[PDB]
Formats: C-alpha cells, sequence, structure tokens
C-alpha cells in the first residue's frame, strides 16, 4: 500500500542531534514494511544501497535489513543506548524480555514519539543490558551474528537471480509427495559449522502475524531462524509475486508422524514414557499459543518437525488470531479436522472436500475447543503407528479407541487411550481442555482405576449431563449382589445406555465394569 | 528466569503410591518413565558433550564419577563423559528389557533383589542430570529447554525423595537445587 511516507517525512524533519527519534522512525518503518504487500516499485525501495537509499541508511546505524525479527530488534537496541544520556535503575534478573518485546511493538505499532520517548529508549537499554551481562542473550546474538555473516553472498546470490530465471513453486496439500525442489532449499554446511543450513520460502506475501509472534514466549517452540527477506518468485501467471526466504538449520529428524512409526520396532516399553516426553512439548506449546489470542487450525503429527528430540513448528501461516472463525476463514486437513468443521463442507464420491455449503455462512468453530479435539487425534495417531503400518480405515471411529489395536496394552496405553476419547467427545463444550489434559498426563502410570478416578476429579462427570445413569449405574455395583441375581437388577440401566444417539464413552466403560460382575 | 518449570498435576502427588498397589510395581513403572526422559533429555546435548569438552565424567570439579563395571572384575573405570553416559544408557536398557528383572507380564513376580538393582539405575540416572547441569546448562538455554529439564528433574526428585531411593552424600552436586524446587 505503501503508506511509510509521513514517517520518512518525520525522520527527516528530526534534528541531527536527535538520534534516538531517528532511530525511533526506522524501527517505525520496519515495523511496518513487515506489515505490508509489496508492489514492484516498493522492492527497489527497500532494496536500495544508494546514498538516499533504505539500506544504505539502516548501515549507518549497523542494522541488518535481512536478520531475524530478535537479532534485528538488539540491533536497533544497541544504537539506540549508544545514544542515551539518561540511565535507568538497572536490574538484569527482574526482567522479561518478552514483556519488553510486546511493549516496544505495541508503540511501534501505533504510538506518536512525543508520548512515548522516554520509555522507548528505556525498554531499549534494557534489552540492550540482557545483550551484554546476560549469558543466554548474549551467546543468542553472537550466534545469529556470526551466521548472518558467514551466508551474506548466498543472500546477494539469490537476491541477484535472474528476472526471468525465478523458481515456479507448484501448490498442493499432500506431504506425502515430498518438498518440492527449487534453486534456493539445498542443504548446505558452512567454515567449522557442523549443522547444515537450508533456506525455505514461505507462502505468503507479508509477515504481519510471524511479527508478532517472536515477541511471545511460544516463539521457544520456533525452528529459529537466522535471516528474514522478501523476494521476487514467478507464479503460473507469469506475474511477480512476492515471497519471504528465511533461513535456518535443516531439522534433523524429520517429523512427529515418523518418529512414531520408529517405535513400531522398539522396545514396547518405551512407547508410553516417550509419548509423554512429546506430548508435555505439544500441550506446553498449544497453551502458550492460546495465551496470545493465536490459535492453530492446523494440528497433526507430521506438522511438527522434530530436532535434537525437540518438537518445534516451523509452518505457522495457518496460524489466526480469531478465536470463533467461520470454517472458510481456517485452513485444515479434513482427516484430522473435528465433526463441527466437516459439517460445513459438501463432499463427492469416496469423500473428498469439493466446497462449503450454507452452514459454512453462519456456523463458527471455538478454537481452543476445536485445538483440543486435534491434539486428541494427534494423540491417537500416535498410539496407533507404533502398532500398525498404517491408520486403519476406522480411524475417525470414536467407538474404536487407540488401545483397541495394541495386542498387550500396558496401563499406560490404556490411561492415555481414554484421555484420546475424552478429547474428541462430539460436543465441543463436553471436550476435556488442554489444560485439564495437561494435569492429567502426569498420572498416567497409576492403576487404570485409580486413574479413571483421577479424570472424574479433573472433569466431573456431572458435566456431561450423564449423572443420573451414572448413579444408577453405582446403585447396582455397589450392591453386595452377585451373579445373575445382579443382571436382573442390571438390567433396566442396561436398556438406557443402548438409546444414546452417541455412545458416551464414561458410560459405556463403565457399564462393562457392570456386566463383569453379573457375568 | 531460568529456574522455570512447565504447568501440569501436582508431581507430589504424581509420585505417591497409590493405594493397594505393589511398592515395586511403583518403582518399576516410575523408573521406566525417568530412564526414557533423561535418554531424552540427554540426546538434546549430545553434539556438546563431546571428548573435547568433557574427558572426565564429572559433575563439576568435585564429583568425579567412574563406572563399576558389572561383568568385568576392574577398578571403577575413569573415562569421558560421552563414554560414559552411552555406556550408561544401554547398560539401562538392558535392565527394563530383561523379564527376569522388570516382569511386565502379570504371573511373574520380581526378583528378590529387585531393589537393590532399581536403586543402582536411579542413582546413575541422577548422574546424567547432574552432569547435564554443571557442564551443559549454556547449551540447555541456548536451545530454550530450561522449564522441561527442571520439570523432568522436579519430578525424578520428588520420587527419589518420597521413597528415599538416593543417599543424600550422592545428592550432593545438586543438593542446592534440590532444596530450592521442593518449597
Ligand atoms: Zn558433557
Amino acid at each position: 500500500a505503501k503508506n511509510t511516507m509521513p514517517l520518512v517525512i518525520a525522520y527527516n524533519n528530526a534534528p541531527e542531534d536527535d538520534k534516538i527519534q531517528k532511530l525511533f522512525y526506522l524501527q517505525k518503518i520496519n515495523y511496518l514494511l513487515n506489515k505490508t504487500q509489496l508492489n514492484d516499485d516498493l522492492f527497489d525501495w527497500i532494496n536500495d544501497a544508494e546514498e538516499g537509499g533504505w539500506l544504505n541508511e539502516l548501515a549507518k546505524f549497523s542494522i541488518n535489513p535481512n536478520a531475524s525479527f530478535f537479532l534485528k530488534g538488539m540491533q536497533f537496541a544497541k544504537a539506540i543506548t549508544e545514544e542515551i544520556k539518561n540511565k535507568p535503575e538497572i536490574n538484569s534478573s527482574e526482567v522479561n524480555i518478552y514483556h519488553l518485546m510486546q511493549e516496544r511493538d505495541q508503540l511501534l505499532k501505533e504510538v506518536e514519539f512525543e508520548k512515548c520517548a522516554t520509555r522507548y529508549a528505556e525498554i531499549n537499554f534494557l534489552l540492550n543490558e540482557l545483550a551484554l551481562n546476560d549469558k543466554k542473550t548474549k551467546e543468542i546474538v553472537e550466534r545469529q551474528t556470526e551466521i548472518l555473516r558467514l551466508v551474506a553472498p548466498k543472500i546477494k546470490a539469490i537476491k541477484g537471480e535472474s528476472i526471468d530465471n525465478l523458481p515456479v513453486i507448484p501448490s498442493y496439500k499432500t506431504k506425502e509427495l515430498g518438498n518440492h525442489v527449487n534453486n534456493f532449499n539445498f542443504k548446505f554446511t558452512m567454515s567449522g559449522w557442523e549443522a547444515p543450513f537450508v533456506f525455505r520460502v514461505e507462502d505468503r506475501h507479508e509477515l504481519g502475524k510471524e511479527q508478532e509472534l517472536h515477541s511471545y514466549g511460544v516463539s521457544k517452540y520456533f525452528i529459529e531462524d537466522y535471516s528474514v527477506f522478501m523476494m521476487r518468485f514467478k507464479a503460473e501467471d507469469g506475474s511477480t509475486v512476492y515471497k519471504p526466504v528465511i533461513l535456518s538449520q535443516f531439522a534433523n529428524q524429520n517429523n512427529l508422524e515418523e518418529i512414531a512409526k520408529q517405535l513400531k520396532d522398539g522396545s514396547p516399553k518405551n512407547i508410553a514414557p516417550r509419548i509423554g516426553y512429546y506430548f508435555v512439548q505439544l500441550t506446553d506449546f498449544c497453551l502458550k499459543l492460546i495465551e496470545t489470542h493465536n490459535y492453530h487450525p492446523d494440528i497433526k503429527l507430521n506438522n511438527f518437525l522434530v530436532h535434537n528430540n525437540r518438537v518445534l513448528v516451523s509452518d505457522r501461516k495457518t496460524f489466526t488470531t480469531n478465536d470463533n472463525p467461520l470454517a472458510s476463514e481456517i485452513l485444515t486437513s479434513p482427516l484430522f479436522a473435528p465433526d463441527e468443521f466437516l459439517k460445513c463442507l459438501l463432499f463427492n464420491k469416496e469423500g473428498d472436500p469439493v466446497g462449503y455449503n450454507r452452514n459454512a455462512l453462519w456456523k463458527r468453530m471455538n478454537m481452543p475447543q476445536f485445538m483440543a479435539y486435534q491434539l486428541g487425534m494427534a494423540l491417537k495417531q500416535f498410539l496407533i503407528l507404533t502398532q500398525l503400518d498404517e491408520l486403519p480405515d476406522d480411524f475417525r471411529n470414536p467407538d474404536h479407541s487407540a488401545v483397541s489395536h495394541f495386542k498387550t496394552p500396558s496401563r499406560q496405553i490404556i490411561n492415555l487411550s481414554l484421555l484420546v476419547q475424552e478429547l474428541t467427545r462430539l460436543d465441543p463444550d463436553k471436550r476435556m481442555t488442554i489444560k485439564q489434559f495437561q494435569t492429567l498426563l502426569n498420572f498416567k502410570n497409576l492403576p487404570p482405576d485409580a486413574f479413571y478416578q483421577k479424570v472424574e476429579e479433573v472433569f466431573p462427570s456431572s458435566q456431561l449431563g450423564i449423572a443420573e445413569d451414572i448413579e444408577a449405574l453405582n446403585k447396582v455395583l455397589n450392591s453386595d449382589l452377585k451373579g445373575e441375581a445382579l443382571l436382573k437388577q442390571a438390567n433396566p440401566v442396561f436398556t438406557k445406555l443402548s438409546k444414546y444417539d452417541p455412545k458416551e464413552t464414561r458410560l459405556t466403560r463403565l457399564a462393562e465394569k457392570l456386566a463383569i460382575r453379573c457375568f | 528466569n531460568a529456574e522455570a518449570t512447565l504447568g501440569s498435576g501436582n508431581l507430589r502427588q504424581a509420585v505417591m503410591l497409590p493405594e493397594g498397589e505393589d511398592l515395586n510395581e511403583w518403582i518399576a513403572v516410575n523408573t521406566v518413565d525417568f530412564f526414557n526422559q533423561i535418554n531424552m533429555l540427554y540426546g538434546t546435548i549430545t553434539e556438546f558433550c563431546t571428548e573435547a569438552s568433557c574427558p572426565v565424567m564429572s559433575a563439576g570439579p568435585r564429583y568425579e564419577y567412574h563406572w563399576a563395571d558389572g561383568t568385568n572384575i576392574k577398578k571403577p573405570i575413569k573415562c569421558s563423559a560421552p563414554k560414559y553416559i552411552d555406556y550408561l544408557m544401554t547398560w539401562v536398557q538392558d535392565q527394563l528389557d530383561d523379564e527376569t528383572l522388570f516382569p511386565s507380564k502379570i504371573g511373574v513376580p520380581f526378583p528378590k533383589n529387585f531393589m537393590s538393582v532399581a536403586k543402582t539405575i536411579l542413582k546413575r540416572l541422577f548422574r546424567v542430570y547432574a552432569h547435564i547441569y554443571h557442564q551443559h546448562f549454556d547449551s540447555v538455554m541456548q536451545l530454550q529447554e530450561e522449564a522441561h529439564l527442571n520439570t523432568s528433574f522436579k519430578h525424578f526428585i520428588f520420587f527419589v525423595q518420597e521413597f528415599n531411593l538416593i543417599d543424600r552424600r550422592e545428592l550432593a552436586p545438586l543438593q542446592e537445587l534440590i532444596e530450592k524446587l521442593g518449597s
């Protein structure tokens, strides 16, 4: 849209003496370019290295235009405290770096210089104090600066690709075919560095959501990016489109789906402990994402990279800030989608989505309950793949639990399979939340009856509407009359459970604990 | 902050002996759990733990560890941390994969010496935590996994404390951190 003009005017009008004001307007412009879709002429402008150019003015402050969101912010912070004459009350171990980044960006997003100049310099001073005195922050800045220095010729070469030799990336939803090959995404090693690096081309026209996410703690689950810049590409149209090109390390253990398959051949006692180790990361990522008022509508195993045994996300294009979107406003995978989303689609022979129905015009998803369902289906896919070579055709059937594909199921598999059924109920308001799931993961070693009781304390069954049929099920089991004498008394309760429109798993499963005693 | 933890259920309750449960079974299932956790956590930093960085397996300059061989008769071995820890991981997994010691079937009882075998496992599991904290916490921070590491150690040391399975003198390399979490 090319809106940076009045900020360029204010920068030029700013006195040469006031270099905090100069840097404020450079960081304000940079924050807006990340939100703006490029046209051809704005591409030349952000790539102008001559005097008067945007690149040349950033070199005067030693700010690298191709740096990650984090390193570019700390480079702004270093330039700003060079100009500070009013030293704040410094206390390093009483400061959240993510909170300072969020407060800085809110200023750059919509605040004038006259109303925030002091706090803006103060915030950047604190950021720079961690860069110098905090071992963790200093090492991050040192590693990214050094890699950025080594890949500098590759960035120049990529940017210098011929206007008639740009790659053309066809789009496709399947991940079963592989990653498309272009000139930019070949692995490579560098001077003395051991891990191979790779560039990727994200399928978007701006990085507005990406900019906001990197100031939140949820970004710990992002593949560390070392360089970000926008690049010219060619579509099937033959017109010049613009996509971000990002540098990072190559993830050395593929994704979570392949991790689950590898366990099929290993020791069985390791399955449930390792599912715990991986899903403690997925659960923490989900809650931390939800805290930013952002949501992930395409949660599935092969969408999470594994690297040095760490679960990480790199495909963030599907994230939304809308906690109640229409089905047409989010992108997801049908095989793992909740039923309230599948009811907004029209299907063909054999059942492929082809469009939306009239439900899509008004029906809205609850994203936290949406994510809870998909996290449950991810757990069901992980469990089943340690036993089968491919997913069974009844995979979406909730009456077929993950444990029903185990020949020798342990108590932990029994307990995890129960959590799958708790997260994937039809009614979104009756699904176990991700928070309750987090609380229960630590009790997976309990005996199944004891673990069942733990779920009842976390998520009381009176909140499913089934409180009447529950007490009517324990009326007969608490009585000490067993044998065929109980079945006659336990018959009228077996009737009410056979009329339920979808089987409620808590009742179905406790009626089994009644039929065991009658027989 | 670097003493952070993750959300979870009450870990002190999570390690309590459930009612009517056999203590050996309770020790067995949680030992298998903790081994996999520390085995996964060590895999995150394995490229930073090398022959050059850790010539002597240790928990800092004062806590040098030697390896007591279970098959050969020889004075305990002074070796590197990468050699020691991958010695240890295959050894523990061999124990858990032995139906004689960790019976998974119903009709197979625990051996008379199961407790001693499990407490030797739990002692050596502790030494991988102590080596990671003392010598590789900078690599832990660079991968932003302080909270997961601390939470796993918290779960592990609460279970040890609950049933008193490691001697206090062996917990010495992390005494300051232990009393920090349990308060
Ligand atoms: Zn080491």
